[PDB]
RNA sequence: CGAGUGGCUUGCUACCUCGAUGUCGGUUCCCUCCAUCCUGCCCGUGCAGAAGCGGGCAAGGGUGAGGUUGUUCGCCUAUUAAAGGAGGUCGUGAGCUAGGUUUAGACCGUCGUGAGACAGGUCGGCUGCUAUCUACUGGGUGUGUAGGUGUCUGACAAGAACGACCGUAUAGUACGAGAGGAACUACGGUUGGUGGCCACUGGUGUACCGGUUGUUCGAGAGAGCACGUGCCGGGUAGCCACGCCACACGGGGUAAGAGCUGAACGCAUCUAAGCUCGAAACCCACUUGGAAAAGAGACACCGCCGAGGUCCCGCGUACAAGACGCGGUCGAUAGACUCGGGGUGUGCGCGUCGAGGUAACGAGACGUUAAGCCCACGAGCACUAACAGACCAA
RNA sequence: GGUCUUAAGGUAGCGUAGUACCUUGCCGCAUCAGUAGCGGCUUGCAUGAAUGGAUUAACCAGAGCUUCACUGUCCCAACGUUGGGCCCGGUGAACUGUACAUUCCAGUGCGGAGUCUGGAGACACCCAGGGGGAAGCAAAGACCCUAUGGA
RNA sequence: GCGAAAGCCAAGGCCUGUCGGGAGCAACCAACGUUAGGGAAUUCGGCAAGUUAGUCCCGUACCUUCGGAAGAAGGGAUGCC
RNA sequence: CGUGGAAGUCUGUUAGAGUUGGUGUCCUACAAUACCCUCUCGUGAUCUAUGUGUAGGGGUGAAAGGCCCAUCGAGUCCGGCA
């Protein structure tokens, strides 16, 4: 699989999977993809982010 | 009770304010027992994704409130951990008020569910929009 | 009228004090029923890693599917098997008889041992036999040792020393069986004696931790609330009642946690074998990097990285065994981050 | 109606203590009793089944969370296998609490001429001490057994190391007209307890990186201070639980009980002799400690002018002193450097853009730049430091 | 009862009260559950009018109760920070001491023993600890009674 | 900055709120920071802690002795150039 | 609508005064009444310095039997007194 946030490829038997109200699934590789997200950031806007470069 | 194929961090204590995700009436539920639990002294007794708990009904409609019925937790906002490793968590704490034989009390289940819960009781999965 | 409570800790694994030896002592040992051999190896261990795995049990819903399982990765070497000894029937329980040495010795073994310059293997074998046929030889223990310089990670060259059973079949055949490891260079290992899938007892000195209190080390309560804030934090009710006016060793005081010998039943061997496959990437932290033989233990194993650990076939096992798991993925992903 | 046991209730007495043995309830932590609430094994039934009712053995384990009340007790709610009782100075204030009782202030009611009283109510109202001995938890130093290293043995010691529940198949079957509805066994899980561990999830992380408010060093750069991080964001190692792993079966002997053979007593009789079975309880099994077990142990090798040990030195898988473990050039033990693996999130400077502004100036944007900065981990690497050298010893 | 003591015989109000013994009074509100709190009823053991009754906006480090919000008060504890604590140099008290003293289980004794009896256990010394016992230390009991005491 | 407020800094004063050295520095204690999910279940009692917060705009109930209640409540705004 | 600027008025660690809770710290103390946080009053029946008056069965007391030099339901000293 791949982070719905950051981009890379998430290690199997690792990481959380985020079901928010509606239904919609986000599945995050590690805890500071999880805060970025909170934080209101958008992916492609942090240069340090696969999706971005 | 059948194996939920998922070890479960039980989230809620008796006493904590749930969602009530169907049309029955309830809004706002609250933890009174849980069913088959015991614990040890001092410990607050604790509920989780795919426990049948017993719940009081502190908001909704005039009929609805302040009545004692059983339920089930369907979402968690404490992770739990699926054989594959991954942990899933919910947005919110909510449960789905249930009947003697385990029927839902409503028609229609507002918002998701998690497929462990879908696999033990399956009047309430047969009555799921969404299954994650 | 005040709820009742189990109390705090167990009382099994007392007293709460220093090993003796960081080398892991067995206290039993596997029944006679295969074939003649060694009932037990050892090793160092490294670190964790995860592993994804084919399910096994027939029993199992989720049998054919893949599941994550934890796993801790010990480097094993072969070891030597430099003496047999032979315990005798005494009325006072087993005593040692005699010991079989060899020639061929680990050239860094003088670190630990007065290595034999001058012993007679012929005359002691002798000794051994009288005895058999006299009918009071107890059991067969081999003595045997690690080879540290084997692996880079760990600092020590000072072979750890320890005895290990010979069980089989007949007294007779497994008192061959054991001469003839001891003969060649007593070289061995974790193959020989283990198979991947099998349950293996664990033996291991734990991680110190010094001196802790009873919220520690007993899993005593906290004082709650009001208690909390007028100079009793982490401090027992009471020491005992007014009579008997004594403190009984079974109230849960201040003292020595870690260090102590514990024996972990019941662990799945995941896969042995020989290689890089299952370091992580940039070392394990505070270890370092594996290339050489190996074993994956499920779950977790006493003591800390570096540390010595003892393998011995389940003397009590729930589960039937379930030969060479599929060991589809095997992480190697850095252990910081 | 009669006979008792206990010492939990109350009463009686006035033996002990008035140069003081702190007091109700609660809390915390430990041991125990059985008159057993649940769990195990049994007998009876007004025992079809299911569910009960009554009785026997049995104290291994368990017996929980909450609403009023200082309450003990109790009433009440929802869970539960069940939510048993009692002793330990009504266990426990040189442990805690101060709500109650129990001073000095005050009010109300009642009584009193009054001061004042109340075995009534009510608001407020103080809790000292550096442990000598002993006791236990852990840690050392000596002596004994009488040179050293390594490996063991097992007298004894501790354990609950496991207890309990739900579900599935059995089976909608046995049983019963029907309603209803089991078990043996085999499986999956949960719960409480227990021991250990950190790959994974989570917490911390006043290591570290970044944003940024006030002020000070003229601005810039870069810094100090704002409590022992100014605040906010992220967070490695480690330590952790809210995370993960592990914790039988089976033997042996019994209790209540079910029986066999069997006599006294030609029969009968589970008992008198003998025997087969049979409890979560007992013993073993399993884990932990354990040569100071005074019968003070065993084996093997090294050694008595030399085996080994100590000091010293570099360090931790160890650690409050002491102890323990590893390495010491025949070396990777620690540091430096370089990689690797990680944290943050794009450096200073310069270029272009930039709302405007005549210009001066200009918050900011992009590029250079996965940049800059940093790391409690790993690898490489003898470059620096593990040098020099002393002592004890049959 | 349909007067009598001793003059009158409780009127407005308020009322289970900071006054109500019975008492967790009854009904209701609220809660899963409320000896609480509030409302109503109220025969008030033994409310009540300047021994002031009642009512009340505002005020309050006054007493009780409820809701929203918040949170380590709790479930259940973890990690960290600073000063101690520990080791070293220097400085350097006090409380306390009939004697003896390594105790433990039972017993006995003025009935609540480290010291008596019977057993069990126990090699000596030292370090750290939390305080079970010395009916621990500190105070010729504040309570109770007593004295032909005091104020 | 509203300020004789906080915080920072001059002038001036001081390192004499006068014992030091060492251990990643253990238990335990005093002060304190942060804790997932839950959210008063704790307790006689939210004791302790926390939450809110400055300023402007909108808006503000019962009751009232017409003063008050009231900053009721509630909602929005807030920097730099 | 403005002006005006009243108040035993409000907020305020302004100075200053006081002392609610923590039943925190201390309790052979730093201290024979201390330390910290919290809290109250802060234009008035306000707070404060100096000077001065009231004396022991007497003062003084917005009253607690409070206070009258660590001494108060009758101060302290010496004497009566052995
Ligand atoms: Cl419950
Ligand atoms: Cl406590
Ligand atoms: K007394
Ligand atoms: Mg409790
Ligand atoms: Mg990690
Ligand atoms: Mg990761
Ligand atoms: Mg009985
Ligand atoms: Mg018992
Ligand atoms: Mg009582
Ligand atoms: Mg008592
Ligand atoms: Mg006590
Ligand atoms: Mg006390
Ligand atoms: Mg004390
Ligand atoms: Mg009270
Ligand atoms: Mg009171
Ligand atoms: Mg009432
Ligand atoms: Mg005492
Ligand atoms: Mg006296
Ligand atoms: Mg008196
Ligand atoms: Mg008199
Ligand atoms: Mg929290
Ligand atoms: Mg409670
Ligand atoms: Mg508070
Ligand atoms: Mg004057
Ligand atoms: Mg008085
Ligand atoms: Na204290
Ligand atoms: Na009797
Ligand atoms: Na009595
Ligand atoms: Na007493
Ligand atoms: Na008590
Ligand atoms: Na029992
Ligand atoms: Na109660
Ligand atoms: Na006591
Ligand atoms: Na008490
Ligand atoms: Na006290
Ligand atoms: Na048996
Ligand atoms: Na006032
Ligand atoms: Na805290
Ligand atoms: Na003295
Ligand atoms: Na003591
Ligand atoms: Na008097
Ligand atoms: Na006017
Ligand atoms: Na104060
Ligand atoms: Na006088
Ligand atoms: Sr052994
Ligand atoms: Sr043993
Ligand atoms: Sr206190
Ligand atoms: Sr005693
Ligand atoms: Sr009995
Ligand atoms: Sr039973
Ligand atoms: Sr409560
Ligand atoms: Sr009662
Ligand atoms: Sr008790
Ligand atoms: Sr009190
Ligand atoms: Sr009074
Ligand atoms: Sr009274
Ligand atoms: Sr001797
Ligand atoms: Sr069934
Ligand atoms: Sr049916
Ligand atoms: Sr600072
Ligand atoms: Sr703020
Ligand atoms: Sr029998
Ligand atoms: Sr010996
Ligand atoms: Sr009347
Ligand atoms: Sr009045
Ligand atoms: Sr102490
Ligand atoms: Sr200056
Ligand atoms: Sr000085
Ligand atoms: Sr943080
Ligand atoms: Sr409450
Ligand atoms: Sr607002
Ligand atoms: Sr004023
Ligand atoms: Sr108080
Ligand atoms: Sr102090
Ligand atoms: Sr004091
Ligand atoms: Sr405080
Ligand atoms: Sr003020
Ligand atoms: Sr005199």
């Amino acid at each position: 699989r791949e982070c719905d946030y950051c981009g890379t490829d998430i290690e199997p038997g690792t990481g959380t999977m985020f079901v928010h109200k509606d239904g919609a699934t986000t599945h995050f590789c590690s805890s500071k993809c999880e805060n970025n997200a909170d934080l209101g950031r958008e992916a492609r806007n942090l240069e340090w982010t696969d999706t971005a470069r | 009770m059948e194996a939920l194929g998922a070890d479960v961090t039980q989230g809620l204590e008796k006493g904590s304010l749930i969602t009530c995700a169907d049309n029955t009436g309830a809004r706002e539920l609250k933890v009174i027992s849980v069913h088959g639990y015991s614990g040890t002294k001092n410990r607050h007794p604790k509920a989780g994704l795919g426990d049948k708990i017993t719940v009081s009904v502190t908001k909704g409609t005039p009929e609805m409130r302040r009545q004692v019925l059983e339920a089930v937790v369907v979402r968690q906002r404490k992770p739990i951990r699926r054989p594959d490793g991954t942990r899933v968590k919910f947005e919110d704490n909510a449960a789905v008020i249930v009947d003697e034989n385990e029927d839902p009390r409503g028609t229609e289940l507002k918002g998701p569910i998690a497929r462990e819960v879908a696999q033990r009781f399956g009047s309430v999965a047969s009555a799921a929009t969404m299954i994650v | 009228p005040q709820p009742s409570r189990p109390r705090k800790g167990s009382l099994g694994f007392g007293p709460r004090k220093r090993s003796t030896s960081e080398t892991p002592r067995f206290n039993s040992w596997p029944s006679d029923d295969g074939q003649p051999g060694v009932q037990g190896f050892a090793g160092y261990k490294a670190g964790m890693t995860h592993v994804v795995l084919v399910n096994d049990e027939p029993n199992s819903p989720r049998e054919g599917m893949e599941e994550t399982v934890p796993v801790t990765v010990i480097e094993t070497p072969p070891m030597r098997a430099v003496a047999l000894r032979a315990y005798e029937d005494t009325p006072y329980g087993q005593r040692p008889l005699t010991e079989v040495w060899t020639d061929e010795f680990h050239s860094e073994l003088d670190r630990t041992l007065d290595v034999p310059e001058d012993h007679d293997p012929d005359a002691a074998e002798e000794q051994i036999r009288d005895a058999h046929e006299a009918g009071d030889l107890g059991d067969l223990r081999l003595i045997t040792h690690t080879v540290p310089d084997a692996v880079p990670s760990v600092p020590k060259k000072k072979p750890d020393v320890m005895e290990t059973r010979v069980g089989g079949g007949s007294v007779s055949d497994r008192l061959d069986h054991a001469l003839d490891i001891v003969e060649d260079g007593g070289e061995h290992a974790m193959n020989d004696i283990f198979r991947a899938g099998e349950y293996a007892d664990v033996a291991g000195v734990t991680k110190g931790k010094g001196t802790q209190g009873p919220v520690k080390r007993w899993g005593v309560q906290k004082r709650k609330g009001k208690h909390a804030r007028q100079g009793w934090r982490r401090r027992i009710g009471n020491l005992g009642p007014w009579n008997p006016s004594r403190v009984r060793s079974t109230v849960p005081q201040q003292g020595q946690t870690g260090y102590h010998q514990r024996t972990e039943l019941n662990k799945r061997l995941i896969d042995i074998g020989e290689g890089d496959e299952p370091t992580v990437d940039g070392g394990f932290v505070n270890y370092g990097e594996v290339d050489g033989p190996y074993t994956l233990v499920k779950g977790s194993v006493p003591g800390p990285d570096k540390r010595l650990v003892r393998f011995r076939p389940a003397v009590r096992p729930n589960d039937q065994p379930r030969l060479d798991p599929e060991v589809r993925y095997v992480s190697n992903e850095s252990n910081q981050g």
